[PDB]
């Protein structure tokens, strides 16, 4: 950095904490002063798709404690779909975060009218990216709360998921850009295997543009960016 | 004075849009599930089909009933309150079991 | 009380969607077989067709019958699990042989 | 049991799909001629329009019929094998001459 | 292959046999591909499935040429096989096949080499008539996977 | 509203607000002294002001400057 003592300690102390898997990024900063902003955990850039589940006004966000997380592949089209496994979440008690790829407004509205009056704490998310990296990293999330990704592929129909094929998570954390999930259920072992094969993968990148993308996903399975 | 049901019709109340708590658990949001049961007003006559003797009709008032939302099934006020009218056949069933 | 068949009309179960198990070798995806094998709910009392003495209806509860999907075919929940209605002519059988 | 034909009701194997040598000939391609030829597997009691005392069929189990690829016409599994339901007035005829 | 009502026989033959199979069409249908997924991860039969080699003319005379390797028939329309009407006769069969997201390889046919040279042969005979030196290289890649490597 | 699930048909006039005077043109809409309690007032405004304070948009950081003043203050 030419003799610049600042940058050498920032990027000796973001190595430090991110770790070797973990990624630093840099970016146009808001002030006169450098800063370093470090995030452990399973973090990507989509926010909550209605403000009404905002459960935190004062932080302008939804905070959910011990939640179950539900992953589905294509449109959640009704709540018609939906039924037994919110008979049955809301039965257990916890809250839930459901990832989707997209929710229509029939769903939406029924989640906003269980949320506001009561009977169920729900969050709602919309899936990162498109196309195959979207599985991916739905199956990567997935490995992480230690949960089952429901799929027509695998001939999982959303109305015979059980609470068993759902993961879980210490808390997760919701903004209107940023989604973020603190500590998951899945077993380690298992998300080292995953990480393996991501890793495998790494080595076979013939576009250093999609092996950066690579990178982020073995930095968000372990490690921080 | 409202106005009486002809041979072969029948005057229901529906009973409810929505039930709304599904399972007993979930409260739905707009579903449009107009419902399917409805409850007996008036009955009218017989069925004068046939040219002979004329029929007693087979629901009575005071029937839980079942009808299918079809072309034939009118809703009209009685009073200010929205009741259905229909022939028999185009109610389905009657409290069974 | 759930709620009666009228004159002429048949509630049952429908068996399964999708024999899954095709041959009994092959675990088929969606196939979206609906069954066509129906099994005996309730039975409306008889036919009231043609002005003269009822005819009862030569189905009974606990017969295992086979029903064409057509527009005269509804479903709905006894309970809360769907059955479905329709006509003795409708239905198309009840196990022969 | 396998399920039993209704009133005016009959149950009939299709004899093939394509007659495939043609004259006795020639060794016909993709032509598509589902067989108007059955042979009839049960037969569903009488005839019961017309109020009145019940009519015997005329079609019985073992003819072999002619019958129209018509609208009314339903075919499904016996066992796991394809045959076909129709009334006795889409049956067009029974073995004469 | 549109439905897995046109695979059924051949389902029920392949997994009564036990052995694993290797599905080559020129596309695959949603209905059939996902029932192939639930049979597979749940045990019932191992099958991978691949789309068919280029286009046209050479995609079909490549499919000759790997069935000639394999010591299987080819079915097809134009002789008037129907899928539903093969039987485990009319499947070929090899010693080991691997397959990538890129790449697909076969390793050591059942096909009788007699009858892989007769059609090397044809395929050779067509290269000293090749006007297009472009598809003479096509037809050498040809004779090359057929005998001797690329 | 309908994400609330609330019918327009379902409302009473407990769920209608309420002002001293409104005055009305051709143009522009005036409403002069609420109903609307000042602590509940300023719990609202002190969301829209930690809203300005994360305001990448300069031009909408504006926006948010008159929907702060057009509750609290004047334009």
């Amino acid at each position: 950095a030419n003799s610049d003592e600042t940058v050498g300690k920032l990027i000796a102390e973001a190595m430090d904490k991110v770790g070797k898997e973990g990624v630093i990024t840099v970016e146009d900063g808001t002030g006169l002063q450098d800063e370093l902003d470090v995030v452990e955990g399973m973090q990507f850039d989509r926010g909550y798709l209605s403000p009404y589940f905002i459960n935190k006004p004062e932080t302008g966000a939804v905070e959910l404690e011990s939640p179950f997380i539900l992953l589905a592949d294509k449109k959640i089209s009704n709540i018609r779909e939906m039924l037994p496994v919110l008979e049955a979440v809301a039965k257990a008690g916890k809250p839930l975060l459901i990832i989707a790829e997209d929710v229509e407004g029939e769903a939406l509205a029924t989640l906003v009218v269980n949320t506001m009056r009561g009977i169920v704490k729900v969050a709602a998310v919309k899936a990162p990216g498109f196309g195959d990296r979207r599985k991916a990293m739905l199956q990567d999330i997935a490995t992480l709360t230690g949960g089952t990704v429901i799929s027509e592929e695998i001939g999982m129909e959303l109305e015979k998921a059980t609470l068993e094929d759902l993961g879980q998570a210490k808390r997760v954390v919701i903004n209107k850009d940023t989604t973020t999930i603190i500590d998951g259920v899945g077993e380690e072992a298992a998300i080292q295997g995953r990480v393996a094969q991501i890793r495998q993968q790494i080595e076979e990148a013939t576009s250093d543009y999609d092996r950066e993308k690579l990178q982020e996903r073995v930095a968000k399975l372990a490690g921080g960016v | 004075m409202n106005i009486r049901p002809l041979h072969d019709r029948v005057i229901v109340k529906r009973k409810e849009v929505e039930t709304k708590s599904a399972g007993g658990i979930v409260l739905t949001g707009s579903a449009a599930a107009k419902s399917t049961r409805g409850e007996v007003l008036a009955v009218g006559n017989g069925r004068i089909l046939e040219n002979g003797e004329v029929k007693p009709l087979d629901v009575k008032v005071g029937d839980i009933v079942i009808f299918n939302d079809g072309y034939g099934v009118k809703s009209e006020k009685i009073d200010n309150e929205e009741v259905l009218i229909m022939s028999e056949s185009d109610i389905l069933a009657i409290v069974e079991a």
